[PDB]
């Protein structure tokens, strides 16, 4: 509900989901890149 | 950015003593506590003595045993690759010229997946 | 206006729109078709 | 060099010095259940210690390490991430030179299993097991001069069939008169007893030593007729010259003293050792 600062052992398919990098950087309007980018990889 | 030389060699050697060392500080400071609470639950008052609390000393012990793993496994991911490298592409490093290496590079790549290509189509007729 | 020339060029290459028409763009840096001195890290200006 | 795979077992090493400590304290993690027949079990705390040893012996595990380096740093691998954003959607070669690897790898094992055989028949399935074209045998001669310090000749002045002869490091040279393809029916001699150049008039057979050689020379006969296998007789040539090669040196005697007999030899298992004992 409201925010922190720290992080402490955060729980979580979701998995799944954030990896096996997809070609869609999130919106992804079709500019360019042939390449599969992953959610955490981008984020990083 | 770290700008290490990018040589684990030299990194490794000299971060071994900092192992040795943060062993030897974790055992003396857990003989401590323990003499401590040995004297605690039967003796007296008597040991009077802020050491570390051994979680923290503990951790970093383990932080940098992971920090010289991570680094030792990029040296054996880069060994591996040289060495690979070595001995499946010839060495045109400025006699051939980067626009060549890079057409025989696309022809070995479509040469794998035909192969691969083939042997999906030989376990699918298989099945 | 001087980023506007390679910001129109960009954009008409990624989008198409209405080398003649082949593949005409180079916002990177360090080309293989550079004066070969050393690999360049950051060349921009 | 290759000692770079030597790093590799050092990982492990390291992945021990986590393990041990962990093995450690989890050895602290509990007391005694029920010993109830001696007081070993707070040694075995100290035997989990003596593992950290082997922590130590990781340091000392460098001092064979580090040979030397090699030129050319990167090894011309980062080469490709050199070109423009155009090249960037390439990784994807690499992960085939990895797979090729493998291919490789599991040939390594499968070719090895296949080994054990199962045709139960060969024949009444069908041809000219003799090879027809003159020009296999100098493929093969030049297969055979690829090996270096033994240099290998022939003539052939017989005819169609082939004829050849081998010098080592002594003068216990090899003279092969065989068929087309498979070698057969050799004999061998030492220091110009044979001297197969031009004996009396040219290459002459004179089937003879001064009994020193003759045992060695039955045993190549007994290798050539045991290894001719039913196919690829550039196979069969070659582990004919390996087997050829173990004499190179005739310094060793084991499994026996060096007083036996004249001399010791018979090495088809990849291994030479006292003669007239297998």
């Amino acid at each position: 509900l409201p925010q922190r600062s720290w992080a402490a052992s955060i729980p979580t398919s979701a998995l799944n989901i954030l990896l096996l990098p997809s070609p869609t950087p999130g919106l992804v309007p079709g500019l360019a890149g042939s390449y599969l980018c992953s959610p955490l990889e981008r984020f990083l | 950015q770290q700008q290490q030389d990018f040589d684990p060699v030299q990194r490794y050697k000299m971060l071994i003593p900092q192992l040795k060392e943060s062993l030897q500080t974790l055992m003396k400071v857990a003989a401590q506590n323990l003499i401590q609470n040995t004297n605690i639950d039967n003796g007296q008052k008597s040991s009077d003595a802020p050491l570390q609390r051994f979680d923290k000393c503990l951790e970093e012990f383990y932080a940098l045993c992971d920090q010289l793993e991570l680094c030792l496994r990029l040296a054996h991911e880069c060994l591996s690759q040289s060495c690979d490298s070595a001995k499946h592409s010839p060495t045109l490093v400025p006699s051939l010229p980067y626009p060549q290496y890079l057409a025989v590079i696309k022809a070995q790549i479509t040469c794998a997946k035909d192969i691969h290509t083939a042997l999906l189509d030989c376990a699918n007729k298989v099945t | 206006t001087h980023i506007l020339r390679d910001c129109v060029h960009i954009m008409k290459l990624e989008l198409f729109p209405d080398q003649l028409k082949w593949n005409v763009q180079f916002c990177l840096t360090i080309p293989p078709s550079a004066p070969p001195i050393a690999p360049p890290g950051t060349p921009a200006v | 060099g290759v000692n770079l795979e030597a790093f590799s077992q050092a990982i492990s090493a390291i992945q021990a010095l986590r393990s041990s400590v962990s093995r450690v304290f989890d050895c602290l993690k509990d007391g005694m259940r029920n010993k109830e027949t001696l007081e070993g079990r707070e040694k075995a705390f100290i035997a989990n210690f003596q593992d950290n040893l082997h922590s130590v012996n990781r340091d000392l595990n460098e001092l064979e390490r580090l040979s030397n380096l090699v030129g050319k740093p990167s090894e011309n691998h980062p080469l490709h991430n050199s070109g423009l954003l155009s090249l960037d959607p390439y990784s994807q070669l690499l992960q085939a030179y990895k797979w090729s690897n493998k291919l490789q790898y599991h040939a390594g094992l499968a070719s090895g299993l296949l080994n054990q055989q199962s045709l139960k028949r060969s024949a009444n399935q069908m041809t000219t097991l003799v090879l027809p074209p003159q020009y296999v045998d100098d493929v093969i001669s030049r297969i055979d001069r690829m090996f270096p310090e033994m240099s290998i000749h022939l003539s052939r002045p017989n005819g169609t069939s082939a004829m050849l002869l081998v010098t080592l490091g002594k003068v216990l040279k090899v003279i092969v008169v065989m068929r087309s393809l498979f070698i057969d029916r050799t004999i061998v001699k030492g220091y110009n007893e044979s001297v197969y150049t031009e004996d009396g008039k040219l290459d002459i057979w004179s089937k003879s030593s001064y009994q020193v050689f003759q045992k060695v020379t039955d045993h190549a006969t007994t290798a050539l007729l045991h290894y001719q296998l039913p196919q690829m007789p550039d196979v069969v040539v070659r582990s004919f010259m390996t087997w050829l090669r173990s004499y190179i040196k005739l310094f060793q005697a084991p499994c026996q003293r060096c007083g036996k007999f004249l001399q010791d030899g018979l090495p088809p298992t990849w291994r030479d050792f006292r003669t007239l004992e297998a």
